[PDB]
C-alpha cells in the first residue's frame, strides 16, 4: 500500500522542520536546542504500518 | 480485540484476486451460449426435411 510511503514522508518533514529552525535561531542568546524522536507501530498484524 | 485509535480498516478485496473472475464468468458464458446455436441449427434442420 501507499500508506507506510506516506507515513515515512510525513515523518521526515517535521525532522526537516525542526532543523530549519535551529538553523535560523543560531544567533539568540538564550536559546535550546531541539530534537525529534521517531517510534514505530504496529497493529495486530505483523507488518508494519509505518513510522 | 484490542482498540487502536488513528486507524481505518480496508475493503478486504483484492483486485488481483477478483479481475479473473470476470474472465472466468465470460468464458462460462460464451461456451454456455454455444449450446443455444448447436441446438437451433439441428431443430431447425430436422423439420424442412419435407
Amino acid at each position: 500500500s501507499f500508506s507506510q510511503a506516506v507515513s515515512g514522508l510525513n515523518a521526515a518533514a517535521t525532522n526537516l522542520d525542526v532543523i530549519g529552525n535551529n538553523i535560523a535561531n543560531s544567533a539568540t542568546y538564550g536559546f535550546k536546542s531541539g530534537t525529534a524522536s521517531f517510534a514505530d507501530m504496529f497493529a495486530g498484524s505483523k507488518v508494519g504500518l509505518g513510522v | 480485540g484490542k482498540l487502536t485509535n488513528g486507524a481505518l480498516e480496508a475493503s478486504n478485496v483484492d483486485l488481483s484476486k477478483e479481475l479473473v473472475n470476470m474472465i472466468v464468468a465470460q468464458r462460462n458464458y460464451q461456451s454456455n451460449a454455444q449450446t443455444i446455436k448447436t441446438q437451433d441449427q439441428i431443430l431447425n434442420t430436422l423439420v424442412n426435411l419435407r
